[PDB]
RNA sequence: GCUAAACCUAGCCCCAAACCCACUCCACCUUACUACCAGACAACCUUAGCCAAACCAUUUACCCAAAUAAAGUAUAGGCGAUAGAAAUUGAAACCUGGCGCAAUAGAUAUAGUACCGCAAGGGAAAGAUGAAAAAUUAUAACCAAGCAUAAUAUAGCAAGGACUAACCCCUAUACCUUCUGCAUAAUGAAUUAACUAGAAAUAACUUUGCAAGGAGAGCCAAAGCUAAGACCCCCGAAACCAGACGAGCUACCUAAGAACAGCUAAAAGAGCACACCCGUCUAUGUAGCAAAAUAGUGGGAAGAUUUAUAGGUAGAGGCGACAAACCUACCGAGC
RNA sequence: CUGCGUCAGAUUAAAACACUGAACUGACAAUUAACAGCCCAAUAUCUACAAUCAACCAACAAGUCAUUAUUACCCUCACUGUCAACCCAACACAGGCAUGCUCAUAAGGAAAGGUUAAAAAAAGUAAAAGGAACUCGGCAAAUCUUACCCCGCCUGUUUACCAAAAA
RNA sequence: UGGCUCCACGAGGGUUCAGCUGUCUCUUACUUUUAACCAGUGAAAUUGACCUGCCCGUGAGGCGGGCAUAACACAGCAAGACGAGAAGACC
């Protein structure tokens, strides 16, 4: 007699199956005593929007743009973008030595830092 | 009702095709090749079905002796269950004993 | 709607623009540490006896404490291998009605159209 | 249709691939051996031909084993071959009479064991069968280092096994640290068994636990790109120097 | 932000930031009487009323004072020729109302004097099918049914 | 997104249209038509060429196509192989009679020598500088793709930039320097924003 | 639905052979009847509206230019042969070989009356030779196409028979030949190089007589009333 | 001339060869598809039975890793139905196929979807133009049953002999099956189309080949041996066993709740009497409103009462104020 | 789980009907939290005396509602339910369906498609004189009568769907 | 251990006094429903084919001997079609 055949959502079932399903909405918070909800400041995200007065960039491109040939970035590309000359520098100043990788921008660790590479634990 | 009011398609067949001209050939090759290669050894199919005849319990009794271990689970079961069928009618009904 | 494409352009846009951060996001990632993925995983078999991808989730207490973690289960026992081996046999039996038809297909194909073969 | 292999050699197969295939060679060899375990509850012939009484005419014999079937309480103990056997009775030993379930269970006892090698004392469930063959071995030791796996028996023999295994190959001086005349007497008294490090570590895994072992040794973590591109560009430096 | 991990969050933690938002909403026309300062709109299902206040502040920079969502659910009952039911997909609606006493109204998106052709269009087809309507005319019922293209 | 059920037939309505979906329903199962399959490398019909007529009602007549189907292998000539439908029909109008192209065949049209008007064939054979075109056999010479009007319309030639339009030389300049930091902590830095408290390590699993 | 406009955003269109109607309207001058009888004041009138009138000598230049090998002198008789074939193909009914002689527009003045009946026709004798009027020209490049316009003027005899479905007489008399006047209009497609000069229209002049009777009777019902409404002359 | 009829593809079947798939982002063992808190919680244990023995009780073949032969031999067995080796000998192997099906066929499959059931589970039907539909002026004629064009005139298994002539004249006890014998008032059939039911070579017989030898190892032979031809059906029980699924109805119980007007009475398993529970009698209904109802009349209605919610006991069983009651509208043993 | 809200429909079948036709198809719109669900730091240590207007009195079946010492603790209104002529019975089924008020309504609905008044059939009402003479039986209907025999102490329970009993 | 009785109670099985009444002598009148006709929608069991009579006989609408007999629609009836009707009961 039930329909087995459709999603399983917060409006189908009595009143505890009906409050205590979700919708996919986030956290902000925690009941206490009294069900009372306390909300946490750090908890809710914050929309870093930047300041956009004199910005050149538009939508849209104008058709009168050459099709420059796509080309994927790579660690290997990153690599001698970024690093290759100061490392090359150095070495041609002759005072190298592996123990030098953090200054060069090698991270030895994630941990300590605001942002983690692995796992991250910033949002998109 | 029952029958076709148009004809069917004409049906061409090549008499002198590849396969229609050179079936039969070495047929005769043990005769004409000292007994070196049988004539059963041109039989192309199933493992259990070269060289061999039998009726249909005979067959599905080789089949399983041969590949019954290869077999999918499905298909086996169903050979056992025909090989038992088969079994009980040869052996237990017919209008001569 | 006056411009339809509007739309298409504008998501194509955002599409590529988040294409080339995460891009740069993956090379600073590989670069650093060598992580292929963002998210930590493993390869586990559940308890139907497949083989899966399960994606790591972020908690306070060890795996050990956890009394949710502790009572999903990650092994299959011995009864699921016959399932396995139909599964198997379904999937051949899909593939082989794949392959059949095409050649068949081929074969038909052939006999409409003789210059194909010349 | 029909598979390419039978279903029987999937096991193999799937030995022939992945992380099973990383396994030690020895390991390997020790598991894929199927030598047949010692008669305990049938005698055997002892003749492959017997002279058939009632026509007097010599024909090939030979020794079927029964089955057995070793219960999970078996592992925690040294049960020395014996165990459960399932299996069914005539009654009145008649033919004629009815067909009834029988199950014949072997007797236990807690006894206590003493190891020279591992010098620690062990309470195990054994059998009159297990004390015999100690007995016959001159020792514990003796008849864990002198009986296969198949006439063991045993997960937890195994693992003692294992463990005096390792203890001769690192000659560990845990065993009386204060006494080395002593720790070298007993290590002479079993230098018979002695075995390489590297191939006693296996010794009693099961396949899980070697499949476990073998994904332990061989989780590194991945090193950074970063040291890996510097190492070449370093390289490429060096290589060009010298060409200049 | 949806579809993504949300970093778990300890005492002392860091304040959580979203530098880009996959969060879209469409300013919609409520069907219904509503007071001069309320907005409606359709948003995301993922997407909380502290969200949306927040996402208007600081992208569009729209002070707000009161939101409440609901959750409408859309119906199931077409079937296809298969009849196996098609799902209308449920949506999240918004009422915003605005902090300093403005007031808002939705406009015409389609002004009929817009839609109205001020310029000149010229269409092949068109003025070919038009020119053959008012040149051709209906027979005259004197005629009876003759055939008028005969000259005789 | 795109609705095609396995055996859909192409016909001259594109497909989506509502003259497509009214002759082609989601729930009809007809014959499908064996088509010669043709590689896209070995394809070589292309739009605003011209092509000579081999079979039909105009044989030897050269027109120029004006649509073309790799479903099919159709060829549409502007022109050329056209029946008369009426259009504008209603229950009070008698129809404006129109004519209309019928498909044809890449064996059904011979491609022709722009110089020596009569048919040929064509095989590709590379240049140079390895840019692929097609060759005659019979007095080879280079017969280019013929410029072809652009699917969404939009000439370059004549465009003006809008107000939502990004200009050429602002979409052009690089900006991007290398370097070893994510976009997150960059525009952190750039808009001063300070945050002092560490994240406190937690259990993947 | 509405098939005005094939789908858009599609880069094949309908192409066209004809144009709706005549680029500019020729009026015949009253009293062309006696002029019919005044024989020779025809063809000076018409040479000296042919000379006076620089639009059709502009025209006939573009036609030169885009076909040289074309001449005015011997294009009355081959549009009269034209003209005859083309009513030829009604008796038989072959719409095939008209579509080679009429165009798209002229079509269905011929045949969607003449759907259902039998219609014998034929050609009996000329009375006067036919004369260029007028030459016009299509607007340059107006959809990429230019198309021209000759007229000519027709005085000759015919003969009309018509029948129903079941062959009962209903329009004219199959023995006795009269005379008819009528302006022939010619189009042809210039930029196409396959197109060709074929009957467009036909022009009625608002001083031409009535035309022949029909046998039956017929009735026009006057305008029905509801119950509210009452009759007003 | 209406309903209709035809229309060939989708794909499927058997082989050979070859060892197959499983992280776009997010969610998914809690009430699956649910961002985010202290636990201990863990698998291994002979299959039985139907059936054959014309009952049945010991017993009764079930791939176990090389085709052929030894050989249906040695052996086993209520020595009976039947079961049945080994030593020994050794065999080739080039996927790109078909004296397979063509929409009631071939997979169930357009799909494990619609639908049915609480659940395990069960489980379908169908499509047809054309090169072009951006040609709908198009995919014309005829054809099962059923009707219309076009009701009927004494009398009779409806027909036959006939006749100038439809009937009128004469003769004539429907079909299959089962019983000795049936028109029998013994069973089955409204009609049409499609589908639907005799499988094996011991011996003998016929025709070839060779011949005291035959046969392409093994077997037979006191004219035999080798090869071919030709003989052995379909549907239907009550049942039995194994493993899953069911206490949202109902039987009983557990947790914590709710309802019982008015009068007499007395601190009542008291009386009258609503709500409410039940169902003695009558009538209607009997493919019904209802796979158990309606109207009237009835017993109880502060108690061993009635009832909403969650949970428990599961079939070699539960539960039962024993009716052999009830366990999801057929319980002497559920599905 | 959108299932008589709005617009449009070659529409046209809901046991009939339809032009606004509509409980059918396509599109659009909607139900906004204060009501309700979703609660609670740790370790020890407290908790004999019903309810019934709780005062009388009277009881038995003996009951449905309580903390403190210390440590830690100051951020706060998020998420979800909200529509309807609706559920279980194959149906727009005379059936089944908990609780609070209304105790006859201030809310909610229509037994008759039109006609005639044959038979037989169902229900109801009225009836001269008699009053069970009908019938296996005072079954039904009318009235509001008494007494006895058999069985079981009594209230109660049972064959859901032919037996309510003496079991 | 065995046998009797006592008040109260009972939709339990029989009986009785009086009243009561259409249960009956012997039925009648009226109303509703049903019904019949008109208009809309529209099933099921059943069905070898039927051009489907009576009396007597034989073994009965179909056979034998007599008799009867233009065709056809509607409303009742339940003597027959061992009415499949309607299933049950007995060996
Ligand atoms: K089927
Ligand atoms: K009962
Ligand atoms: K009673
Ligand atoms: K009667
Ligand atoms: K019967
Ligand atoms: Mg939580
Ligand atoms: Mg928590
Ligand atoms: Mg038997
Ligand atoms: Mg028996
Ligand atoms: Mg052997
Ligand atoms: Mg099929
Ligand atoms: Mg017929
Ligand atoms: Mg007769
Ligand atoms: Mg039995
Ligand atoms: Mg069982
Ligand atoms: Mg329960
Ligand atoms: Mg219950
Ligand atoms: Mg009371
Ligand atoms: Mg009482
Ligand atoms: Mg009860
Ligand atoms: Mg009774
Ligand atoms: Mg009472
Ligand atoms: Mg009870
Ligand atoms: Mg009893
Ligand atoms: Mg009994
Ligand atoms: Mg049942
Ligand atoms: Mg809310
Ligand atoms: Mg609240
Ligand atoms: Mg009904
Ligand atoms: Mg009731
Ligand atoms: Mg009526
Ligand atoms: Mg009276
Ligand atoms: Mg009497
Ligand atoms: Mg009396
Ligand atoms: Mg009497
Ligand atoms: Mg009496
Ligand atoms: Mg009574
Ligand atoms: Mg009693
Ligand atoms: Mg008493
Ligand atoms: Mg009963
Ligand atoms: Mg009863
Ligand atoms: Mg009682
Ligand atoms: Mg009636
Ligand atoms: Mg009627
Ligand atoms: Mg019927
Ligand atoms: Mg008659
Ligand atoms: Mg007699
Ligand atoms: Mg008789
Ligand atoms: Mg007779
Ligand atoms: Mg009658």
């Amino acid at each position: 007699g039930a329909d087995r055949m459709s999603k399983w959502t917060s409006k189908r079932g009595p009143r505890s199956f009906r409050g205590r399903k979700g919708r996919g909405a986030k956290g902000i918070g925690f009941l206490t005593s009294g069900w009372r909800f306390v909300q946490i400041k750090e908890m809710v995200p914050e929309f870093v929007v930047p300041d956009l007065t004199g910005f050149k960039l538009k939508p849209y491109v104008s058709y009168l743009a050459p099709e420059s040939e796509e080309t994927p970035l790579t660690a290997a590309q990153l690599f001698s973008e970024a690093v290759a000359p100061a490392i090359e520098k150095d070495f041609k100043d002759g005072t190298f030595d592996p123990d030098n990788l953090e200054k060069y921008g090698f991270e030895p660790t994630q941990e300590g830092k605001l942002f983690q590479l692995y796992p991250r634990n910033f949002l998109r | 009702i029952g029958i076709r009011l148009t004809l069917p398609p004409p049906k061409v067949v090549d008499r002198w095709n590849e396969k229609r001209a050179m079936f039969g050939v070495y047929d005769n090759i043990g005769i004409l090749g000292n007994f070196e290669k049988h004539p059963k050894e041109l039989i192309r199919g199933p493992i259990w079905l070269r060289g061999w005849k039998g009726n249909e319990l005979q067959r599905c009794i080789r089949k399983r002796k041969m590949v019954g271990s290869r077999m999918f689970a499905d298909d086996l079961h169903n050979l056992n269950k025909r090989i038992r069928y088969l079994y009980k009618h040869f052996n237990r009904h017919g209008k001569f004993r | 709607m006056p411009s339809p494409e509007r739309l298409d352009k504008v998501v194509d846009s955002m599409d590529a623009l988040d294409k080339v951060v995460q891009e740069r996001e993956d090379a600073l990632r590989l670069l650093q540490t060598g992580q292929e993925r963002a998210r930590p995983g493993a390869w586990r078999r559940d308890i139907f006896g497949r083989i899966i991808w399960h994606k790591f989730k972020q908690w306070v207490i060890p795996w050990h404490l956890n009394k949710r973690y502790n009572r999903k289960r990650f092994f299959a026992l011995p009864y699921v291998d016959h399932f396995l081996r139909l599964e198997r046999e379904k999937r051949a039996r899909i593939k082989a009605r794949k392959e059949n038809l095409e050649r068949k297909k081929a074969k038909i194909l052939l006999k409409k159209f003789p210059h194909l073969a010349e | 249709p029909l598979h390419k292999y039978p279903v029987w050699l999937w096991k193999r197969l799937q030995l022939r691939e992945g992380i099973c295939s990383r396994l030690p060679g020895h390991y390997l060899r020790s598991l894929e051996e199927e030598r047949t375990p010692t008669p305990v509850h049938y005698r055997p012939h002892g003749a492959k031909f017997k002279i058939n009484p009632k026509n007097g005419q010599r024909e090939r014999v030979e020794d079927v084993p029964i089955p057995i079937y070793f219960p999970p309480e078996s592992q925690r103990g040294l049960w020395g071959g014996e165990g459960w056997i399932l299996g069914q009775i005539y009654a009145n030993n008649d033919k004629l009479s009815k067909r009834l379930k029988k199950v014949w269970k072997p007797q236990l006892f807690e006894r206590e064991f003493y190891s020279e090698i591992l010098d620690k004392k062990f309470t195990v469930t054994v059998t009159m069968r297990t004390l015999d063959l100690i007995d016959e071995a001159y020792g514990l030791d003796f008849y864990i280092l002198k009986t296969p796996k198949e006439d063991l028996c045993s997960k937890f023999g195994m693992d003692l096994k294992r463990g005096m295994l390792l203890r001769l190959a690192r000659q560990d001086p845990q065993l009386h640290p204060e006494d080395p005349e002593r720790r070298a007497a007993i290590y002479d008294k079993y230098k018979e068994f002695a075995i390489p490090e590297e191939e006693a570590e296996w010794v009693g895994l099961t396949l899980e636990e070697a499949i476990e072992k073998q994904r332990l040794l061989e989780e590194k973590d991945p090193v950074p790109l970063f040291k890996i591109y510097v190492a070449e560009l370093i390289q490429q430096l060096q290589q060009q120097a010298l060409s200049e | 932000a949806r579809n993504v991990v949300y970093p778990l969050y300890r005492l002392g933690g860091p304040q959580l930031r979203v530098f880009r938002t996959n969060f879209f909403i469409q300013l919609v026309r409520p069907g219904v009487a509503q007071p001069e300062d309320t907005v409606q709109f359709r948003i995301p299902m993922e997407m909380t009323r502290v969200d949306l206040r927040n996402y208007l502040e600081g992208i569009y920079n729209v002070p707000v004072a009161a939101v409440r969502t609901r959750v409408q659910h859309g119906s199931n009952k077409r079937r296809d020729h298969r009849n196996v039911r098609i799902k209308k997909p449920d949506y999240k609606v918004a009422y915003v109302q605005l902090a300093h006493g403005q007031t808002f109204t939705f406009p015409d998106l389609f002004p009929e004097k817009d839609e109205s052709p001020e310029g000149s269009a010229a269409d092949d087809l068109y003025s070919m099918l038009e020119e053959e309507r008012q040149q051709r005319q209906s027979s005259d019922p004197r005629r009876g049914g003759v055939p008028s293209w005969f000259g005789l | 997104k795109v609705t095609l059920p396995p055996h859909y037939r192409y016909g001259m309505s594109p497909p989506g249209s509502v003259a497509d979906k009214r002759k082609n329903p989601p729930w009809i199962r007809r014959r499908p038509v064996v088509v010669e399959p043709i590689s896209d490398e070995d394809w070589y019909l292309f739009c605003g060429d011209t092509v000579e007529i081999l079979e039909g009602k105009d044989a030897g007549k050269q027109g120029k196509v004006v649509q073309v189907i790799r479903q099919r292998n159709w060829v549409v000539v502007g022109g050329l192989n056209t029946h008369y439908r009426y259009i504008g029909k209603t229950m009070d109008y008698r129809g404006t009679m129109i004519p209309s192209e019928a498909p044809l065949l890449h064996r059904q049209v011979k491609l022709v020598d722009p110089m020596d008007r009569k048919p040929t064939e064509i095989e590709w054979r590379f240049t140079e500088a390895g840019e692929r075109v097609r060759v005659s056999t019979r007095s080879g010479r280079i017969i280019p793709k013929p410029e072809f009007p652009r699917a969404d319309g939009i000439v370059p030639e004549t465009w003006i930039d809008g107000p939502k339009d990004t200009s050429v030389e602002d979409a052009l300049e690089r900006t991007y320097v290398p370097c070893l930091k994510t976009l997150q902590e960059e525009v952190m830095e750039a808009m001063g924003i300070k945050e002092t408290r560490k994240y406190k390590k937690v259990y993947w699993y | 639905a509405g098939l005005v406009i094939p789908p858009e955003k599609s880069d094949r269109s309908i192409h066209l052979a004809c144009t709706a109607g005549i680029f500019d309207a020729y009026v015949p001058p009253e009293g062309d009847a006696r002029i019919s009888s005044l024989s020779k004041e025809g063809l000076i009138e018409r040479t000296e509206r042919m000379k006076k009138t620089m639009a059709s000598q502009v025209s006939i230049r573009r036609i030169k230019d885009y076909d040289a090998n074309f001449k005015i002198k011997d294009f009355p008789e081959k549009a009269k042969d034209i003209f005859i074939e083309a009513h030829l193909c009604l008796n038989n009914s072959d719409h095939d070989r008209l579509h080679t002689l009429v165009t798209e527009h002229c079509f269905p003045d011929m045949t969607w009356d003449i759907k259902y009946k039998t219609v014998r026709w034929s050609f009996v004798e000329s009375l006067e030779p036919s004369h260029v009027v007028q030459v016009r020209c299509s607007s340059m490049m107006n959809q990429g196409n230019v198309y021209g316009q000759i007229t000519v003027r027709m005085h000759t005899r015919q003969t009309l028979a018509i029948y129903d479905r079941f062959g009962r007489l209903m329009y004219g008399q199959e023995d006795v030949p009269k005379d008819v006047l009528e302006y022939v209009v010619f189009e042809k497609q210039l930029t196409n190089p396959y197109g060709s000069w074929r009957m467009h229209t036909k022009i009625v002049p608002p001083w031409a007589p009535p035309k022949q009777p029909i046998l039956k009777t017929v009735m026009i019902p006057g305008p029905q009333l509801k119950p509210e409404e009452e009759y007003e002359e």
